[PDB]
């Protein structure tokens, strides 16, 4: 019965991956953080990660647990385009809050010319739009044939050409624009540091911003690179493996995420 | 040197009762205390 | 020489504790407690970019004037929630403000020594004669509109004219706050020397100076009756009839930053620079219960004439019109 | 009817998109309080970063014969008296005055002033001489926007300096202190300002502002050091214990007023750095023009100091 107490941890991390982001949003509606551009970022960061893990999280564990899917192709595939884009939402924040960062402090006399209350709106709606989950949908783009067709089996056989472009559109920039700007960001800090310690007498940053970075990479590479894997060589990975490290460990990263994220007060609040 | 015109100033003061004006002030408050607003015609 | 200054204070000391018959609490016992009464912000005045540090009501109790950190003066109906008008003041600072009770103009006080009445229905008139920032405002008349100054002078001025009417001095340090009674035939004032004098209309002699207070008095107000009025937390209240303490207002620590009666007088809504303005029996002297709607520290309060609800100024940019 | 409503919406949609328009400039704009010490050479700063002039020599000399009055207190006789009873103003007294400028009594008043109080004698000079170049320079709000960013500076100019606790928002805080002034009445003026940047720094309200304290005067400072008629351990007893700091970038170039100059920068910032706001010192002269560069430099140091603790690395 051991199946059984896996379904409990996997129940616990669905209830967990709810409120670390229901919390946020909650007290990002109830205070007065709102129309920074900032906060309002994390606010809808923390939307997609409560999207996600209401929607794809649960259904995922009936699949994994209960071998067989109990509901039909046409929500099926509703459920892989909003998994998709759920998980293309939470990276692309993640980047987005990095670049706003970023130019915050590489231009203080532009950061707030820059942001505004309809900029951020903008970002937001173009970051959430940014068709990669609608397109496997429609063109069905999304060897086994028969689990695309029969009724009982959901298994994720997509070409190797879309799998590709997909993972780097939806990681491998982001990606980069992330490691960049913090990059950017570290020697900023670094450089304001030493110019104070010209003071004579009377690096915790590092660690700050180490930790913010490794969360998203530990969390998010090894799922990204076992895909490309994949696409690549069809015979080396095994279903399993695959599965347990991917799901789990992608979704785990919008807990992380909110854990990541003033705060205190409103959380106290309530 | 103007200290002292003031003090004599508030010299000559006709003093009235601390009791008989608490006794007042606890009596006009109460007179006006029933349209005390702090939801009909309340304008809110 | 000033031996004599001394002892003239001895025996006003001496005749004001004298004067005491007997203890305020005493009548307070038999009063019946006010109750917890939760106020609720039935509006939320929003939208004035900066810290507003001024907040005044309207004789026909529909409007409320309030004054920019950043020069931006906005007239606001507490019903619509709807800003009438938004005169940019000349100054950048204003530090006071203050709605004449004919509605014609309204008064916009600030740091640059000068004090601009604006028409209604453009500036009427400019006085500067008072030296340093104007403290505080109050048009008393529709001609007569009472300034106040760092100078420890404050002034009275004839709006049509221009020129200071007459003149009250000898307050030691900075007079910060001014309030007319309404039968306008006397008003008080707090200054930094930590004392109050309630000056007379034309006269210009302090009828009963009273320096109960430990710190720099910060703000004062009349009651509704007119026979008395009310940096450390404790807020005292004055019997002019008797010029005594009339009582003495555990936890709190902060800063007092505004004063403000109730129409019936019992409650006394008291704003510190804590968030949360504290609502006090006047009467029974007992803390009833608190609001708290902003986050910077609060500005000024206020009470309609009519007495509906109350107002919140705050620095958070948030006048939060509490009911 | 519903036409009162429609026309009070029309106004307040007007009214808000005027607020929105402006909010722009409102946020965009960055504002500094030159709160400078009295005589402390404040104008001379802003002046060097932004009829009346021959007025100013007339207000001087009355002020300088104003300290010559001042100098009879502490310690040509007929000219002396006409300049002095012609003293309050609403060609026999300008030649009076010159001539008690160029009697010894002038003299010996410039060479003992640390008691008295003057704007000066450089114009008291040449008001003898006597506009002239550079003789003038020799709520007042300030409006200089750099090529790259808006820069607006105001000036306030009061004991008990409410006016501070007024402004809680500035992007810095000027705080211009005369080096020189430390012999310059019970307390030196080097001190006095000193406990004035313990009270600013120190101020409940202005908690999260950072002061840039330029040592005016500095050429004066080291100048004054040059001579040693009144070494700055009899001033200061803790001078003496002082010794050259480790880290030193001398112009150029006195190790005496390079030590002097140091223990000044340290004395400031020992209260600086007691307890967020964080100061930035300057040595400048009045020559210098390069003040709105480093002003800009040390404010682009400063949101950047600020972000990053603004929740951040
Ligand atoms: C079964 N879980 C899915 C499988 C494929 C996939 C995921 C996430 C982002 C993508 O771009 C994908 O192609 C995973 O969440």
């Amino acid at each position: 019965v051991w199946v059984v107490g896996m379904g409990i941890v996997m129940s616990l991390i669905v209830l967990a991956i709810v409120f670390g982001n229901v919390l946020v949003i909650t007290a990002i509606a109830k205070f007065e953080r709102l129309q920074t551009v900032t906060n309002y970022f994390i606010t809808s960061l923390a939307c997609a990660d409560l999207v996600m893990g209401l929607a794809v999280v649960p259904f995922g564990a009936a699949h994994i647990l209960t071998k067989t899917w109990t509901f039909g192709n046409f929500w099926c595939e509703f459920w892989t385009s909003i998994d998709v884009l759920c998980v293309t939402a939470s990276i692309e924040t993640l980047c987005v809050i990095a670049v706003d960062r970023y130019f915050a402090i590489t231009s203080p006399f532009k950061y707030q010319s820059l942001l505004t209350k309809n900029k951020a709106r903008v970002i937001i709606l173009m970051v959430w739009i940014v068709l990669t989950s609608f397109l496997p949908i429609q063109m069905h783009w999304y060897e086994a044939i028969n689990c695309y067709a029969e009724e009982t089996c959901c298994d994720f056989f997509t070409n190797q050409a879309y799998a590709i472009a997909s993972s780097i559109v939806s990681f491998y920039v982001p990606l980069v624009i992330m490691v960049f700007v913090y990059s950017r960001v570290f020697q900023e800090a670094k450089r304001q540091l030493q110019k104070i310690d010209k003071s004579e007498g009377r690096h915790k940053a590092l660690k700050t911003l180490g930790i913010i970075m490794g969360t998203f990479t530990l969390c998010w590479l090894p799922f990204f690179i076992v895909n490309i894997v994949h696409v690549i060589q069809d015979n080396l990975i095994r279903k399993e493996v695959y599965i347990l490290l991917n799901w789990i460990g992608y979704v785990n990263s919008g807990f992380n995420p909110l854990i990541y994220c003033d705060f205190r007060i409103a959380f106290q609040e309530l | 040197r103007k200290l002292v015109e003031q003090l004599k100033m508030e010299a000559n003061i006709d003093r009235i009762k601390v009791s008989k004006a608490a006794a007042d002030l606890m009596a006009y408050c109460e007179a006006h205390a029933k349209e005390d607003p702090l939801a009909s015609e309340n304008p809110f | 020489l000033r031996q004599e200054a001394e002892q003239l204070k001895n025996q006003i000391r001496d005749a004001r504790k004298a004067c005491a018959d007997a203890t305020l609490s005493q009548i307070t016992n038999n009063i019946d407690p006010v109750g917890r009464i939760q106020m609720r912000t039935r509006r939320t005045l929003r939208g004035h970019l900066a810290k507003i540090y001024a907040m005044h009501w309207g004789t026909d109790s529909r409007l409320l004037v309030s004054a920019s950190q950043d020069g931006k003066l906005i007239i606001w109906d507490s019903y619509t929630t709807n800003k009438v008008h938004a005169i940019p003041l000349r100054s950048s600072w204003v530090m006071t403000c203050a709605y004449a009770p004919s509605g014609n103009y309204v008064a916009c006080g600030g740091l640059d020594n000068i004090c601009s009445i604006y028409n209604l229905k453009r500036v009427s008139r400019e006085l500067a004669g008072h030296t340093g920032y104007l403290s505080c405002c109050r048009f008393l008349d529709d001609n007569q509109i009472v300034t106040s100054s760092g100078d420890t002078t404050c002034a009275l001025w004839d709006i049509e004219t221009g020129q200071q009417t007459t003149t009250f001095t000898g307050h030691t340090g900075d007079v910060m706050s001014l309030s007319l009674a309404p039968d306008t035939r006397l008003f008080v004032s707090g200054a930094c020397d930590a004392s109050a004098k309630l000056w007379d209309v034309r006269e210009g002699m302090c009828r009963q100076t009273f320096t109960g207070h430990e710190s720099d008095i910060n703000a004062i107000c009349f009651f509704p009756n007119g026979n008395a009025f009310a940096d450390d937390a404790t807020c005292r209240l004055f019997d002019l009839r008797a010029d005594q303490e009339l009582m003495t207002y555990d936890n709190i620590i902060c800063g007092i930053t505004s004063v403000s009666f109730s129409k019936s007088g019992r409650l006394l809504l008291a704003g510190y620079d804590d968030f949360n303005c504290n609502v006090w029996d006047a009467l029974k002297a007992d803390r009833a219960g608190v609001l708290a709607g902003h986050d910077n520290r609060v500005s000024c309060l206020g009470v309609t004439d009519d007495g509906m609800a109350v107002a919140t100024g705050s620095w958070d940019s948030f006048l939060k019109i509490w009911n | 009817q519903r036409n009162e409503e429609k026309a009070q919406r029309e106004a307040n949609k007007k009214i808000e998109k005027q607020l929105q328009k402006d909010k722009q400039v409102y946020r965009a704009t960055h504002r500094l309080l030159l709160l400078g010490a009295g005589e402390s050479g404040k104008s001379t700063i802003v002046k060097q970063m932004r009829t009346k002039v021959q007025d100013i020599k007339n207000n001087l000399k009355e002020a300088i014969e104003t300290i010559v009055a001042a100098m009879s207190n502490l310690v040509n006789q007929f000219r002396v008296d006409y300049i002095l009873s012609v003293m309050n103003v609403p060609p026999e007294f300008y030649e009076h005055a010159k001539a008690l400028w160029e009697d010894e009594g002038v003299r010996a008043c410039y060479e003992r002033s640390n008691e008295y109080q003057l704007i000066a004698q450089y114009f008291l000079d040449k008001i003898d001489v006597i506009p002239s170049d550079q003789d003038l320079l020799r709520i007042f709000e300030t409006k200089f926007q750099v090529d790259k960013v808006n820069f607006h500076m105001f000036d306030v100019g009061d004991e008990r300096r409410k006016w501070i606790q007024c402004f809680n928002d500035v992007t810095a805080i000027i705080f211009v202190v005369a080096s020189s002034s430390y012999n310059m009445n019970q307390t030196n003026r080097l001190q006095e300002a000193l406990n004035l940047f313990k009270s600013i720094w120190n101020n409940r309200w202005l908690r999260t502002i950072s002061v840039i304290l330029f040592l005016n005067k500095q050429d004066l400072l080291a100048e004054k050091v040059l001579a040693g008629k009144s070494k700055i351990e009899d001033y200061f007893p803790e001078f003496a214990r002082y010794t050259t700091p480790e880290d030193a970038t001398p112009e150029p170039e006195d190790p005496r007023v390079t030590r002097a100059k140091y223990f000044i920068r340290d004395e400031f910032l020992r209260i600086s750095t007691a307890s967020r706001h964080y100061c930035y010192p300057h040595f400048t002269c009045a020559v210098d023009t390069e003040n709105i560069r480093r002003v800009f430099n040390d404010c682009r140091d400063i949101i950047q100091r600020m972000h990053l603790r603004q929740y951040e690395l």
